[PDB]
């Protein structure tokens, strides 16, 4: 589910 | 008003920290929302929370470790997920030896250092917890009740988004990092800093965000291969050396514990923080936020997933135009 995020992974 | 688009710093009293929307107006009636980003000193008086002594046991549940990768000013970051810790232990952790805050001069030595060594020993975030530290009995300007339009989403469509509509909290240590980014929706967001050492923005103003746009396409290739929004995806760290190089107006101002910052629709803004640190935020919105809802870029791969539809706002908040709205909608 979205949710607000400080970046992006991997 | 505010042509020079300076980042305005205010000194509410008492009396004015009662009604948030109301002394958010006020600021834009000054041109705060100018600048695209504006500090808030609280009233003397005036608390969060009445100590901070037993929030050591606090579990973070996933830390981030906060990767970057390029050199001179320019890189890209992301994230690896660490084993969950309390506070207590991330707090020894960043205080330790290879994590904590290097010895310096002046704040122009540390950004220096920031900027210089971001390659080095990647930090690790304890970011995007949902949670609030206000106390249920502090009324005036709570991150988890500030009463904006923005209550329309839960209310009205039954729309909950984790740190959108519900507070997020940030545990930081030195060199943890936001990239470039609006929020989004192209919201407002709020942010206070309840203790720890302090954190520092830099903000293009809302006039020239496609600069800034325009030069993350000169910066990183293949930024726009399967995707029109980039800078959703908050991978891009860009230096004030190289906005300067390239001509994009920008200001920067550091925010010390105690002290909101409110960024504005559409004000591009990034940062880091200097040492263990809390701090508590939440998008929110007012009706001049609503034309800006609708004009908002989308991510159209998958990464950024943050969008709902502005249907109820212009329905409720702007009648006279929702017909007119609907008609350009199809
Ligand atoms: O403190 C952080 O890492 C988040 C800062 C931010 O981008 C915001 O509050 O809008
Ligand atoms: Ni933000
Ligand atoms: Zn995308």
């Amino acid at each position: 589910t979205a949710r607000k995020s400080t970046g992006g992974k991997a | 008003q505010n042509p020079n688009c300076n980042i305005m710093i205010f000194h509410p009293t008492k009396e004015e920290f009662n009604d948030f929307d109301k002394y958010i107006a006020y600021m834009e009636s000054q041109g705060a929302h100018r600048a695209g980003l504006a500090k808030i000193i609280p009233p003397k008086e005036w608390k969060a929370r009445e100590t901070y002594d037993n929030i050591s046991e606090i579990l973070i549940a996933t830390p981030l470790q906060q990767v970057a990768s390029g050199r001179a000013g320019v890189f890209t970051q992301y994230h690896k997920k660490k084993k969950a810790m309390t506070v207590g232990e991330y707090r020894h952790l960043a205080n330790s030896k290879k994590y904590q805050t290097p010895p310096h001069q002046n704040f122009e030595d540390l950004e220096r250092k920031y900027w210089k060594n971001r390659i080095y020993n990647s930090p690790i975030y304890g970011a995007d917890i949902s949670g609030s530290l206000f106390d249920e009995n502090t009324k005036q300007w709570n991150l988890g009740h500030l009463g904006t339009i923005q209550d329309l989403l839960e209310k009205e469509c039954g729309v909950v988004i984790e740190g959108v509509n519900t507070p997020y909290l940030y545990f930081g240590m030195w060199k943890t990092t936001f990239a470039w980014h609006t929020e989004d929706m192209d919201l407002y967001s709020i942010n206070y800093l309840h203790l720890g050492e302090p954190k520092t923005w830099y903000v293009v103003p809302p006039e020239h965000g496609q600069r800034l746009e325009r030069l993350a396409r000169e910066l990183f290739p293949g930024s726009s291969r399967g995707c029109g929004a980039f800078l959703r995806h908050k991978v891009a760290l860009i230096s004030p050396t190289v906005l300067k190089e390239n001509g994009i107006p920008f200001n920067r101002i550091t925010q010390e514990a105690g002290e909101f910052m409110v960024t504005f629709p559409y004000g591009y803004h990034a940062g880091f923080n200097h040492g263990f640190n809390c701090a508590e935020a939440i998008n929110f919105a007012t009706p001049r936020w609503i034309d800006y809802g609708k004009m908002a870029s989308q991510c159209s791969c998958g990464e950024a997933r943050v969008t709902f539809s502005m249907d109820a706002f212009v329905r409720i908040l702007q009648p006279e135009r929702y017909d007119l709205w609907k008609r350009g909608q199809d």
